[PDB]
């Protein structure tokens, strides 16, 4: 869920 | 490595000349004699014999005691004695008391000044690591923890139904910054260790993350989504201003700063794929500075400015990578999978990363020449997101 909305960064859809 | 002899300290509540061992090699820079392969354990720097060692190809000796006392306290004192050009000479020693509880701490200052004393770099082992552990609890699954650099002595700084990301120390050691959506969205939050006090940092608009402190204390870096993609944002600390430091329709997150807190280096898709990019905070357009490979991102620079560690993609696999900053030189350092968010030691020695060792339950620790790679211990979940600590 809890996502940056990059599609590649280390907050990018990381749990 | 350079080799070493570690002799178990005259006594037991700890073992401290294990706790130098095992720090001396962490570090990357020495290689401890095997404890079984050890030809005397003199328990003074009279009882040293230089010739036993210097014939192992060891050139310095610890030594030490630990001593209980009636107030229930311990003395823990360390030699470091010269076996090679000037044989029985004590090149360094201290004495200090403390209680069980600071055991570890005592054999981490011994390691800390017998590594300056011979390698002229000041020690990180009193440091700390800041991480966030999703457990299988199920009321408060996501909890930011911090422990010693070596996963000792953990304890929680936060605990949360909802995700937590990157945390990032203040240069003062007292304070996390971290993404929390606790409110059902992103936040960033600065949080005072020493109370639990919460300061709210940013809120804005779709997400707020990936934070940095500047290394003089003034500034707070972090990347914010609001104008339609990721941009790199610094809030002045004292004021609450912030400014943008970048524009445009990249994505551009995962802040760094340099030494001097006016320029960051920074992971930016402007490029294509993943690239690290450099920018002062004040004006001017952002500079790729990662040519090597073909993707890199997520960077630490050093606290001297000398080198930058990443994940660099190289050969088709992704691995935590170090960038000389003034030869252009890369090289690979772990080999391990899923490398992910590395962390540089305050010495530059050492880099604490995430990877698939363990399926995700524990950190990885690997030194910058590449000599040494280690698993920390388990957690109870999953692990990710560490942040090394200043020097304490
Ligand atoms: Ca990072
Ligand atoms: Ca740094």
């Amino acid at each position: 869920g809890a996502s940056d909305g990059s599609g590649w960064s280390s907050e990018n859809n990381p749990w | 490595g350079r080799p070493i002899g570690v002799v178990p300290f005259q006594w037991a509540p700890e073992d401290i000349g294990g706790i130098v061992a095992a720090d001396l090699r962490n570090s990357g820079k020495f290689n401890p004699l095997d404890r079984a392969r050890l030809p005397q354990q003199p328990g003074s720097a009279q009882e040293v014999q230089p010739a036993a060692w210097s014939a192992l190809g060891i050139d310095a000796v610890v030594v030490g005691q630990v001593t209980p006392n009636p107030d229930g306290s311990y003395n823990v004192a360390y030699q470091l004695v010269d076996t090679g050009g000037a044989p029985g000479t004590v090149l360094a020693q201290n004495s200090y008391k403390v209680n069980k509880q600071w055991l570890r701490y005592a054999g981490h200052t011994a390691s800390d000044e017998v590594f300056e004393k011979l390698t002229g770099i000041k020690g990180a082992f009193r440091t700390r690591i800041a991480y966030v552990v999703q457990t299988n609890g199920g009321q408060f699954p996501y909890e930011l923890r911090v422990s010693d650099y070596d996963g000792y002595n953990q304890f929680v700084v936060h605990r949360s139904p909802q995700p937590l990301m990157s945390p990032a120390w203040s240069p003062d050691g007292s304070k996390l910054a971290y993404v929390t959506f606790e409110s059902g969205r992103s936040a960033l939050v600065i949080q005072t260790l020493a109370n639990g006090a919460v300061r709210q940092v940013a809120s804005f608009p779709r997400h707020n993350g990936a934070p940095a402190f500047s290394p003089d204390g003034s500034k707070l870096a972090f990347a914010l989504s609001k104008t339609g993609s990721l941009n790199l944002y610094v809030m002045d600390l004292a004021s609450g201003q912030i400014r943008q430091v970048t524009d445009g329709r990249s994505n551009n997150t995962e802040p760094t700063w340099f030494p001097d807190s006016q320029n960051l280096a920074f992971t930016s898709d402007q490029a294509g794929r993943p690239q690290v990019y450099k920018v002062n905070i004040n004006g001017g357009a952002p500079q790729r500075i990662t040519w090597e490979g073909s993707q890199n991102q997520d960077a630490d620079v050093s606290s001297d400015g000398k080198f930058m560690v990443m994940v660099s993609s190289n050969g088709g696999q992704q691995h935590i990578a170090k960038q000389d900053l003034a030869t252009g030189g890369v090289q690979v350092l772990s080999s391990t999978f899923l490398d992910e968010t590395p962390s540089l030691a305050p010495n530059g020695t050492m880099v604490i990363y995430s990877s698939s060792q363990g399926m995700g339950s524990v950190l990885n620790l690997v030194s910058t020449d590449g000599r040494f790679k280690a698993r920390l211990p388990a957690t109870d979940g999953q692990v990710k997101f560490p942040a090394w600590s200043p020097y304490l």
